């Protein structure tokens, strides 16, 4: 069980740790989060009390280093930093744990919700999308645009998701125009799975990464990417059976976790009705259709 | 974007464009089977591709053999249309290729866009105008070449005959749309107007009669009259 200590909490902030969130008051004696499970990737996110604009945060894996959070009063945000002196870090964490100034990542017997949301998210894979090589953790905020959004303006601060465009020459074989447009299996299985991702594990990971960025940061580019990756599978007549079954499980947990009050904006009516009711896979997503119909029957 | 009454003179500027109408590509007769069920039998069709500035009509004839053993023919027809327009464009020299292609029905946008991905600089556009190009098959010479075709064929016409020698393309398109709108609302009365007089003939190389300027005013007046008598009878006026 690992620890993300905090230098201080000088500004009032709502702090997010995976699917959980808690409030810290201005100058409250808060010195971080302990008992963070090892073996899972994590996200620590931030929403200042004084400015609801700019949810921002850090994706990280405790196995890759000792990380702490310290407020920067010049740039005005909580920053993640790496302490390479392992003894100083051990010495600091133990002091905060003795004075009980750290909140504890909850440990309930009935839970696998974070695992189900992050099954194919990896820290090294994350760095291919969010480029900042000198750090082991990856910063994301609400406003970061995607490479594709930048095609439709700072490239260093972008989200490099895999571009998906259904009316593109990559998507459409010359002479197979109607076939490939109406049945996207070529684009899914050959262009994307066999030539870009390499395996479905990777397809599922970027999709999972896209959903969490959309949900935790309100990143419009991430939301577009998540729906595009769902739509490509559901618009394909030929999809391996194991991929359909996992997709159903993946989506089920995303819909289950989505805050009810943001469904209206987080879920694209057209993509979901098409996927559940018109597409080739309309009959293949039993768990997802059941939770969607019982929880958000208005969107449909 | 979409073409309407507000940007209507753009049809007659010097940017090459083509209208594509697909309403006569897939044509059938519905009939009863010996068992008392219903069946269709396809008949020859055509793509109506028109340059509104020059009057140049690229009539691609769609022979019934193109449907043999195919499924979902109304969907296929849109994709077959787009395949054939794309092939036409590619067959033209670069300086003759259109800058824009206007489809008369919005269901043609995605098929044409996908077939023209190689041409990113050609704009594929819809229109809010309710143009009467479906009545193209009420033109006797166009109907004749479609129904006699025994194989796929492209035939070229000028749908304005020699009118551009005497009137502008804006006026020529107006006259064409008026004639076609009349043919669509009552074809018999329309054709009686056009052909009642046995001394005005259609030249071998023309589609419409050789009307003098004054006779065209009379003709055009008679077509308006016909369109109003039925537009008003519709809603009893
Ligand atoms: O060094 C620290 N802060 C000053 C450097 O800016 C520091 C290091 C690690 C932890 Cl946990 C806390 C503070
Ligand atoms: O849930 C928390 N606070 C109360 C919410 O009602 C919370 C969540 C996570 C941690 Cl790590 C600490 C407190
Ligand atoms: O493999 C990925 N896709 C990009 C390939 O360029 C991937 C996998 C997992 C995550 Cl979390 C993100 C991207
Ligand atoms: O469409 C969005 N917002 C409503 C317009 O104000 C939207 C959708 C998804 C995300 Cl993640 C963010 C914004």
């Amino acid at each position: 069980m690992n620890t993300v200590p905090f230098t201080s909490a000088p500004i009032e902030v709502t702090i997010g740790i995976d699917q959980y969130s808690f409030n810290v008051k201005e100058n409250q004696p808060f010195h971080g989060i302990k008992d963070i499970p090892i073996g899972h990737v994590h996200v620590i996110h931030f929403q200042h009390a004084d400015n609801s604009s700019m949810r921002y945060g850090y994706w990280f894996d405790c196995r890759m280093g000792n990380f702490y959070i310290q407020y920067d009063p010049k740039d005005g945000l909580y920053k993640m930093m790496e302490e390479r002196d392992g003894a100083k870090f051990e010495n600091i964490v133990h002091n905060f744990k003795e004075r009980q100034m750290m909140v504890s990542y909850p440990k309930i017997d009935e839970d696998d919700t974070w695992y189900n949301l992050t099954e194919f998210v990896q820290m090294d894979k994350i760095r291919k999308i969010v480029r900042k090589d000198e750090n082991q953790f990856s910063y994301v905020d609400s406003s970061m645009t995607t490479v594709q959004e930048n095609e439709l303006s700072d490239p260093a601060h972008s989200l490099n998701y895999t571009v998906i465009n259904f009316k593109s020459r990559e998507a459409i074989r010359p002479g197979h125009e109607m076939e490939d447009f109406l049945d996207k299996s070529y684009y899914l299985n050959t262009v994307m799975l066999q030539g870009i991702f390499k395996n479905s594990s990777n397809y599922f990971g970027e999709l999972q990464f896209a959903f969490l960025n959309a949900m935790f940061f309100g990143n419009y580019g991430s939301s577009l990417q998540w729906h595009a990756m769902i739509e490509l599978i559901c618009s394909s007549a030929t999809v391996p059976k194991h991929m359909l079954d996992k997709l159903d499980e993946i989506l089920y947990y995303q819909i289950k976790t989505l805050p009810e009050q943001y469904s209206d904006i987080l879920l694209n009516e057209r993509v979901w009705n098409i996927c559940l009711y018109s597409s080739f896979q309309k009959n293949s997503l039993h768990n997802t259709e059941k939770i969607m119909e019982n929880k958000y029957p208005e969107l449909l | 974007g979409a073409m309407n009454s507000s940007n209507y003179a753009e049809l007659f500027n010097n940017d090459i464009k083509l209208f594509v109408d697909d309403t006569n590509v897939y044509r059938v007769t519905v009939h009863k089977t010996f068992e008392g069920n219903v069946a269709t039998k396809a008949i020859n069709g055509c793509i109506f591709t028109l340059n509104p500035k020059t009057g140049h009509l690229f009539l691609k004839i769609i022979h019934t053999s193109v449907w043999a053993g195919q499924k979902r023919l109304s969907q296929l027809a849109k994709w077959k249309t787009a395949e054939e327009v794309s092939a036409l464009v590619r067959s033209l020299p670069k300086e003759e290729q259109p800058k824009q292609i206007i489809v008369t029905r919005k269901a043609m946008l995605d098929p044409l866009e996908v077939h023209m991905l190689d041409f990113p600089n050609i704009a594929i556009r819809p229109t809010e105008l309710r143009l009467p190009f479906s009545a193209a098959m009420s033109i006797d010479k166009l109907s004749d070449v479609v129904m006699k075709a025994t194989e796929p064929q492209m035939v070229l016409f000028n749908i304005y005959d020699d009118w551009l020698d005497r009137i502008s393309s804006y006026t020529a398109f107006s006259r064409l749309t008026l004639l076609l709108r009349a043919l669509k609302t009552n074809e018999e009365s329309a054709k009686m107007i056009l052909l009642s007089d046995p001394t005005i003939t259609i030249k071998s190389y023309h589609l419409w009669p050789s009307f003098t300027d004054e006779q065209w005013i009379t003709i055009e007046s008679q077509m308006r009259d016909l369109i109003l008598t039925e537009y008003g009878r519709k809603y009893n006026v």
